[PDB]
RNA sequence: ACUCGUGAGAGACUGCCGGGGUCAACUCGGAGGAAGGUGGGGAUGACGUCAAGUCAUCAUGCCCCUUAUGUCCAGGGCUUCACACAUGCUACAAUGGCCGGUACAAAGGGCUGCGAUGCCGUGAGGUGGAGCGAAUCCUUUCAAAGCCGGUCUCAGUUCGGAUCGGGGUCUGCAACUCGACCCCGUGAAGUCGGAGUCGCUAGUAAUCGCAGAUCAGCAACGCUGCGGUGAAUACGUUCCCG
């Protein structure tokens, strides 16, 4: 058994792999039925295309937290780490494109006495 | 708060809506939390005095 | 920015065309924080250009921006309460930035009542050289060349 | 065409065209149309006599529109402005009658600004 | 607005006084310190001196102003322009 | 035949852990089966107060209250465990109830 | 076996290399690595200054009333309006307006409290009640922006919402002055706003919804938080301010 976990700014995904055909399951939907974005499509294709072994794995994803782009990035990173695990020889490839660099960017706290984060109220000289 | 006002607050109102907060330690009718019953000033002063079971400085 | 220049931001390669000019344009036209709608607007304009000129979008946009890319700028320097206009040449990066900013800012004035055809029409006009961006470019060069005298401050 | 002596617009949806009258707006247009049975996808250019006759039959039979609405509103106002009613006195002085604020607001009630 | 389920509001004092008056074949001037009370059709033949804070304004009610509270026809604050 | 959960709560981590350890030791001494003190979500109440009386609103101070809760599940209801349950001494800040 | 709930620990330390270095601090580039140089943000505010603010949080010395400035109570005011200033929200629309479908967040709160199903309403809502003192039940499997399909085609607009009319719902002993919300209707100003001025350097501004405190109901567009999507330039101290 293989199971991998991905996280992206409050979105958490868990991916299971099968060596089956070139199709994906996202909580019961395919890659086009769910995440109907061409940009997200290329984003998720980027690991497999970089490793140049597309259409060789069937993934099953369980998703929580975040929105479209956050979960898309989380799935991308999770499947990238899963592929690195099953085939370590591709480790010096994704790092060349920086797909192993997890993104440590989140929502900055809204600070009291202000409007939001770094925004400030209007200042009047009189 | 005047002692007469404090006693009238201690006197149960003759109508349901005629009731208000009347902070316990001092008697400041504004900004009285229902969790403590204290005014915000008294709550802060007592919490900083280390005499409340659970309160502490917040930071995150 | 007082100590030194901040490191330049990287540009993500455009997945559909491979050149960053299109993603720069879509980032600039972006407003209210929506990538998808701006992307579809720019792509619709580019495909209208495809069906109206019959040539490759990358090269036509390239020489259009080259023909609307400014070369010199005018800067204000104040002494004794009175200002002076000095001409300074521009790095190509800010030149392209200003050209694209002019295009996007003035693409809200064409009177055909839809943004995507507005972009397609102005892109085609700049490709033909009759667009208003050419007019702003000529005005900027007129300002730069006419006031070439006041440059002894060397900035 | 005509709509109780008024000139219907040449190109307006009847769900929008019936808004042009003094008594029918958004919901009442659709309620009248459903109780009548006229397809809402056509234009005034095609609006023939049968639709017109069922239309004014229904509007006569349902409620009060045009001039009578104006005069009944005026009748209510006059009832409230000559019996000492608070709303009437607030009408008289050109100020909002719903107990609103006039320290800086109520521009459309008092009118344009007359700087002092 | 006011929930009609509880019925029109009238406190007991003036109701009892008007009961005494009209059961004694008499109509006089009623002075009250209440303003929240409504207009009763049995009161239309009478008049009410309603308090504004200093003294009482007398109002001779008719059928034209039925359905509103007393204070709706007795203004309180004074403002004589600028 | 019957299993019993006990909810076990406190602000303080030290006292709550000591109570759990003592109860587990007593159960082991008595001869009954327990799953163990499984962790539970920690409730947090957050409040804001104004530092200064009479104006200067922009300066405030935040307060927290944290309650750590856990469950202890016991199977095989040994009668001696029930006999020795309520006599167990517990810390002041720790509250345990049965379910 | 995987998140997760919560405890302990490992790990960012100029650690190594190369160029500038006074073989120095330090600066840049590279390697590995989740992060490269205080990784991101909170908490913490020295000696001092403004006779700054608070006798209305509390106490506090002196002076005052002491049969009153004390003191219970009914109604009314703090929302009054020809003006001016400040802080905000909604608009001047086609990057849009209206109609149906479609899928993903977080945090939080709940006992005379959250309150689901059915019963009837256009919608607040009237009937009564199952789950929970609460990772159990309710906030719809929790929203909007997003995407798809239909239409509107540039007008005071299928924009905008003000003022005004008729009729109601909820709470409250009591809704006129003076609570909120609902149905229907005419639909005012408003055409990107002069002199001038404001916030902001990475998950920031901008946009969108949700939650909480106070609250029976709310004037909340306020304040404190959460999450979604998310780019621009920074040449350089010449000038304006501390």
């Amino acid at each position: 058994p293989i199971q991998t976990v991905g996280r992206r700014k409050e979105a958490v995904v868990r991916v299971r792999l099968v060596p089956g055909t070139g199709q994906f399951n996202l909580d019961g939907r395919t890659l086009e039925n769910y995440f109907p974005n061409k940009v997200h499509q290329q984003l998720i294709k980027a690991p497999l295309v970089t490793v140049d072994r597309v259409d060789q794995f069937d993934i099953y994803a369980h998703l929580d937290g975040g929105g479209p782009s956050g979960q898309a990035g989380a799935l991308r990173l999770a499947i990238a780490r899963a592929l690195i695990l099953v085939q370590p020889e591709d480790r010096p490839a994704l790092k060349k494109a920086g797909f192993l660099t997890r993104d440590p960017r989140a929502i900055e706290r809204k600070k009291y006495g202000l409007k939001k984060a770094r925004k400030a109220p209007q200042y009047s000289k009189r | 708060a005047k002692k007469a006002l404090v006693h009238k607050a201690n006197k149960k109102p003759k109508f349901a809506v005629r009731a208000y907060t009347r902070c316990n330690k001092c008697g400041r009718p504004h900004s009285v939390y229902r969790k403590f019953g204290l005014c915000r000033i008294c709550l802060r002063e007592m919490a900083h005095a280390g005499e409340l079971p659970g309160v502490q400085k917040s930071s995150w | 920015p007082r100590k030194g220049p901040a490191p330049k931001r990287p540009l993500v390669n455009d997945p559909v065309y491979g050149s960053q000019l299109v993603t720069q344009l879509v980032n600039k036209v972006l407003l209210e924080g929506k990538k998808s709608l701006a992307e579809r607007i720019v792509y619709g304009a580019l495909e209208q250009a495809r069906e109206k000129t019959g040539t490759d979008p990358v090269v036509t946009l390239k020489r259009a921006l080259d023909n609307v890319k400014p070369a010199l700028e005018v800067r204000s320097r104040r002494v004794g309460g009175a200002t002076y206009q000095v001409p300074v040449e521009v790095r190509p990066d800010r030149s392209t930035t200003l050209a694209l900013r002019w295009l996007v800012n003035f693409s809200r004035q064409r009177r055909e009542k839809t943004m995507v055809e507005r972009l397609a029409n102005e892109i085609l006009d700049a490709s033909n050289g009759l667009g208003a961006s050419v007019k702003r470019r000529e005005d900027t060069h007129k300002m730069a060349e006419a006031n070439r005298a006041f440059a002894h401050y060397r900035w | 065409a005509r709509l109780v002596g008024v000139d219907l617009p040449r190109d307006k949806r009847m769900e929008i065209a019936l808004t042009y009258i003094y008594g029918i707006g958004r919901t009442r247009s659709n309620e009248i149309l459903a109780a009548t049975g006229i397809d809402k996808n056509m234009r005034t250019k095609d609006l023939t006599d049968d639709q017109v006759t069922v239309l004014r039959d229904y509007i006569e039979g349902n409620l009060k529109v045009e001039g009578d609405l104006r005069r009944e509103v005026q009748a209510d106002i006059r009832r409230k402005i000559e019996i000492g009613c608070y709303q009437g006195l607030r009408h008289r002085r050109g100020l909002p009658v719903r107990g609103q604020r006039t320290k800086t607001n109520a521009r459309t009630r008092k009118g344009p600004k007359r700087t002092i | 607005p006011r929930s009609l389920k509880k019925g029109p509001f009238v406190d007991d004092h003036l109701l009892k006084k008007v009961d005494v008056q009209n059961e004694k074949n008499t109509k006089q001037v009623i002075k009250t310190w209440s303003r929240r009370s409504t207009i009763i059709p049995d009161f239309i033949g009478h008049t009410f001196a309603v308090h504004d804070g200093r003294k009482h304004v007398p109002v001779f009610v008719t059928e034209a102003m039925v359905g509103h509270k007393l204070g709706e026809f007795a203004p309180t604050r004074t403002f004589k322009g600028h | 035949g019957q299993k019993i959960r006990i909810r076990l709560k406190a602000y303080d981590h030290e006292a709550i852990d000591a109570s759990a350890r003592k109860i587990v030791e007593t159960v082991t001494r008595t001869g009954a089966s327990v799953v163990g003190p499984v962790p539970l979500p920690t409730e947090k109440n957050v409040y804001c107060v104004i530092r200064s009386p009479h104006k200067y609103k922009d300066s405030r101070e935040h307060f927290e209250m944290r309650t750590h809760k856990r469950l202890i599940d016991i199977l095989d209801p040994t009668p001696k465990t029930v006999d020795a349950l309520m006599r167990i001494d517990l810390p002041a800040s720790v509250d345990v109830n049965i379910q």
